[PDB]
């Protein structure tokens, strides 16, 4: 249940971003595929998540309309295309993967990730 | 009898450092017993299915030094296996083993001084049904009496003595006292102040010895539900007075926060 | 988090009916006593105590023994398999559990009554009385290796010798060894600091002819007592009880069993009351012993 | 594999001990890595010139013990030279040798489990054109885990980790709070307060789970200007109530300091 | 000239490790002087009549580890017996005893680095006309420099750094502020201000820079004897600017106590 | 051979499953559920492993009173992830009977 | 200056000559002599400890870190009873004796 | 004022340990 964290890096306020994850393999049924967000020495929590089976997204209320999250044929990659962005949004975007759907908690995921570091310049 | 061990064997046959001495003689250097560890992960391990291969990792328990070089332990499938090494010192070609067990089975057996087999719980590896979900290390101990140090960076907590008292001052004013490290004291103020004039020494107890300032201490506190303050001196006596305006007959709350070090320089 | 009973027809054995007097159709309620009575043989010499001899005296448990049968059927079942199952063994064992103890009593009935005095469903409130045979027990599992130190080598062993202030060096793959442990003969004693009821022995003969078991020592160092035996051939391995209620000594060799008793040293087993000191073995490799280990009070 | 060093070898050849074992071993016991150093001056370094002659110092690096003896090392002038304390196994006859550099070069090389070159600095000497001006040495690290004390003594200063949150309590009430050791926590009041009555709760957001205290605390402060004050109450819940006198539609600027420990007697 | 320990022989001759290079070793790792010691009784040492026996106790002193193995210590009666190892290296067979004296003799005598007897107390044993009736140990000292920790537990007390500084603010405004561990300040207020309008600079004298915070602190004072306050800010640069009301030429005495941090998050 | 199994689900679901011959599985719903949304695991209890199907079973419940309804998948790693719309704060009683079989062709 | 009842003592003795018996000897309150821990010792002790408690009753002589029993060297005829009667008690040989009394009270 | 009894497992003994049986957990 490994994980790769390819793209994310440095950008301005009100510009445009991509995050891409790729999964070694899939540990069962409700296969979700998303990330979770750190901001300012916070609590982690799940942002952007795509249930593969069902071909659902799942967006958090403050990032709905901005981000969008898009699935690559069938080799078990998730790309997050992130537009407009904001000085808040400036925060380490671990990939996270599981069997049994979206789930607030960490423990629950099946693969978790290094983290990708995402810096919105002022 | 006095048994010598760093010291000139003029005949090379006085003093033989036995495997046991040295394990007392490292325990002693690093500070640690025997429901403890030392341990370093040279290389990481890797986690394959229901196993985890160490690939260099040094462990010392009871003073006792070992290296698991790619040594694969088994993993029970959906659950916490807590890894433990065991050293027998009757299995003269082997002594030490690895466990993978379902509790903490650490037994603080002195396999320096007696018999018996030493378990000691170094790792926690959790799983799923196909393979390793985490792993978090076991704690290593370092027990010691008397530090002198320069500079010290901590990145979880320090753990002080703390000392409470509950002071009724007199005049309807609660003190609670809060003491941290024989030094920092917070007093939280309660209850309602009535019958009082400035400069006036409160009615009631004077603080406890051991929270007493060196220095008069002056505490802001607060009327609730009001513009106005008020301010009490605890004296190096352990009275207190009032420096608040007169107040009559009809109680007011009062509240606040107010923080003072015991101790002066030197 | 509540303390459990049980009553065990055959403990550690393959036939155990369990009885779970805390949970089940049958309940054990108010022990009388659980405490214990002690003597020092103390007389008085004008209000001046003069000690004796120190002994500790274990009273008998009575219980209350209700059934919880949901019919008069039920019930005189239950009371008559119940005691019927104590009263088929020698003995039967209490075992008695809280969040910081779990301890055995071998005990005998003394006494049970059966009336007719029945509440809802025709059950029972009885009495039961137990002598004490053996009160609160734990078995230790403890292992003794015969090893023995390597020799100390000048230029491998670990020591501090040559010219002055002495020396040892690291030399690719002779460097410095240990040359064995200080008291490595620890791992084939057991240092014996408690009380026992008794133990049973699994002991591995090295030498043919010469006599074969162990000693015991006192505090001063002393052999007061000792389970040896000559047999004419060595045995694989020996089996001791001590158990005063169930002893055994027997050697195996193949498939074959030989009782020991002929052969055993009646002249050195002095004792099964096991002191304080140590245990050491005669003429074995190794032992493994299961110690019933002894607790007045719990 | 297991590979065991502290045990007795029954035919004198078992176990025998490598000095990168004993290396391991050592930096466990006193807690050191690759980037720190041992070192103890048994007698007093002697400056000559552009050089620093070592009398009799002891060095522990990468777990490596060795000693200089009358050891000199000759420097560059008017500047800061960084000493440095070389180890190559593959100089079998002299695997130690000191360097003066413009730098810390120090490398954290793993002598113990591979190949390469350690470099580890354990002194800087500053020069005029003629001689040794300044020395000061490299610090040496213990790095340790869990430790257990009775007393400690420190001339430096002890770093402790620090959280901080801004909250928008609400009714225009700013805090700025600074969290220290997981327990000391300063609040700074900030904004201008308006419409809002006594005993009730502020409209904006509650106070993040790691700040909320575990018992109800009263912080005094002061409106900018006036003789006028208020208090807030931090609720264990999370909720800040209002303390102060009721304000109208008038914003009036709220500021102060107040502190609180999250921890009471555990 | 280098002497290297911990390195391979390749002749078996090159790097002998002698008993004081390993004495010097030891005390190194674990951060012992001459003047301590490493003390362990694995069992309880027996007092009988004017007697101490160690029954099965370790000490390392001044590197060296050896073992009390029944050893017994005639004790002087009707007083408080310093028992000291005594390491004399020229007594090659016995190197080491134990002597009962009046007072704390430990010499701090350099054995690994040159002659003499090492003299180290390590218990107090106090005793009547008939037998013992305390025992204390001498403490085990660890003298670090940097330590670098996860978590700490302190049973007795952390001794900080203290600086203490009084500030003539100007208008008759005093502060006497107290800094401990170089971060945390309280500052008392004393004196009498008259003369000064919201939102002026005080004019007197600036906070020295060891105290000045590195963000604006408002810290709030009480007006003694009145239900009044202020607030004054300490400014990054060291300037106090007044937040109480506009003051009259008529001093009114300030007081209080206020707390804050003068390093922030990183 | 009949086996049961009563499962708390999390948010209030509370399935009531019936296994016969080790294979056919009848699940009764009970409860109410509240605070959910589509596609999130269910907050309690995951199916014990002799209940376990090897495939991804979607049972289909209803809503009393309602002509509203739901399904639940009943994951082979034992979890239940919610598939019917988001519910709010009022719990809504939660009914039906779906079957399925643990065993596939082996 | 014996003027109260007792249970028992315990006492450490230091001998003053050599070759000549030491201990303790009580008279009762017309000064006469009614019992008495004496001992002839071949070799000359550092201290001997005593200890009439019933129950842990001592008589051992120190020499260094090493304790001997005294008891069949103590001269039984003058050890005529334990029941210490008013009067007094004298050195027998002693530089000094360090006592360690157990006194009594039927009644409090 | 109140009478006080405590038990001592060896009066006098270095080891001795103390029960207060008035004011402690065993009375």
């Amino acid at each position: 249940v490994q994980l790769q964290e390819s793209g994310g890096g440095l950008v301005q306020a009100g510009g445009s971003l991509r995050l891409s994850c790729t999964a070694s393999r899939r540990t069962g049924s409700n296969w979700c595929m998303g990330w979770f967000r750190q901001l300012a020495g916070k609590e982690p929590e799940l942002v952007v998540a795509l249930n593969f089976d069902y071909d659902m997204t799942y967006y958090a209320d403050s990032v709905k309309g901005r981000f969008t999250v898009s699935r690559d044929s069938g080799k078990n990659t998730v790309y997050l295309q992130m537009n407009s962005l904001k000085p808040e949004d400036t925060a380490i975007y671990y990939c996270a993967a599981r069997s049994g759907g979206f789930s607030s908690n960490r423990e629950l995921y099946d693969g978790w990730g290094q983290g990708t570091q995402v810096t919105v310049s002022s | 009898t006095i048994k010598n061990f760093t010291f000139f064997s003029p005949n090379s046959t006085e003093f033989p450092v036995g495997s046991n001495n040295d394990g007392k003689l490292y325990m002693m250097l690093t500070g640690m017993d025997y429901r403890t560890i030392r341990r370093k992960d040279w290389s990481s391990p890797l986690n394959t299915a229901l196993n985890v291969q160490y690939t260099n990792t040094s462990i010392i328990a009871g003073g006792r030094y070992f290296e698991l070089l790619n040594e694969t332990v088994a993993l029970k499938g959906d659950s916490v296996n807590y890894i433990h090494a065991n050293i027998d010192l009757t299995q003269t070609a082997n002594p030490v083993s690895l466990s993978a067990e379902t509790a903490n089975n650490s037994n603080g057996v002195d396999i320096n001084n007696g018999s018996g087999v030493l378990k000691v719980c170094f790792d926690i590896v959790t799983t799923s049904g196909t393979g390793v979900t985490s792993t978090k290390p076991i704690v290593q101990t370092s027990t010691l009496d008397s530090i002198s140090v320069n500079d010290m960076t901590v990145s979880g907590s320090i753990d002080v003595p703390v000392q409470t008292l509950t002071v009724e001052a007199g005049n309807g004013l609660q003190l609670q006292l809060t003491k941290k490290n024989n030094d920092l004291v917070i007093v939280r103020f309660f209850g309602s102040v009535s019958n009082i004039q400035k400069g006036w020494n409160m009615s009631g107890t004077w603080v406890d010895r051991p929270f007493r300032p060196a220095a008069v201490q002056s505490l802001v506190g607060h009327f609730a539900g009001r513009d106005t303050s008020f301010h009490i001196d605890i004296n190096p006596n352990g009275s207190i007075t009032w420096w608040g305006a007169n107040i009559d007959k009809t109680p007011i709350a009062t509240r606040g926060n107010g923080s003072y070090f015991i101790k002066s320089a030197w | 988090g509540v303390r459990q009973y049980k009553i065990h027809t055959n403990l550690d054995g393959t036939d155990d009916k369990v009885w779970d007097v805390t949970n089940g159709k049958v309940r054990f309620y108010q022990p009388s006593n659980l405490g214990l009575q002690s003597t020092n043989n103390i007389w008085q010499s004008n209000g001046i105590g003069v000690m004796g001899t120190r002994s500790i005296t274990q009273p008998q448990i009575e219980f209350k023994l209700e059934t919880f049968g949901e019919s008069l059927e039920e019930n005189y079942q239950l009371m008559k398999d119940f005691v019927n199952d104590i009263l088929s063994k020698k003995f039967v064992t209490l075992e008695y559990q809280t969040e910081i103890f779990q301890v055995y009593a071998d005990l005998a009935l003394a006494d049970v009554t059966k009336t007719e005095g029945y509440g809802k469903n025709g059950t029972f409130s009885e009495k039961i009385t137990f002598d004490i045979i053996t009160k609160w027990y734990t078995y230790e599992n403890l292992t003794f290796d015969k090893i023995q130190n390597g020799k100390v080598i000048a230029g491998m062993s670990k020591i501090y010798g040559g010219t002055a202030p002495g020396n040892y060096k690291y030399i690719k793959g002779t460097s410095y060894t240990y040359y064995g442990e200080s008291d490595i003969d620890r791992l084939s004693r057991w240092d014996i600091k408690e009380e026992i009821f008794s133990f049973m022995g699994i002991l591995y003969p090295k030498l043919p002819k010469t006599p074969a078991g162990v000693r015991f020592l006192d505090d001063i160092g002393n052999e007061y007592t000792a389970i040896v035996f000559k047999t004419e051939q060595v045995q694989d391995y020996i089996l001791i009880n001590t158990d005063v209620n169930d002893e055994t000594y027997q050697g195996w060799k193949g498939t074959t069993a030989l009782n020991l008793f002929p052969v055993m040293d009646f002249e050195r087993y002095r004792t099964r009351i096991i002191e304080k000191g140590q245990m050491e073995l005669i003429n074995l490799s190794k032992a493994e012993f299961k110690i019933k280990r002894k607790a007045d009070f719990v």
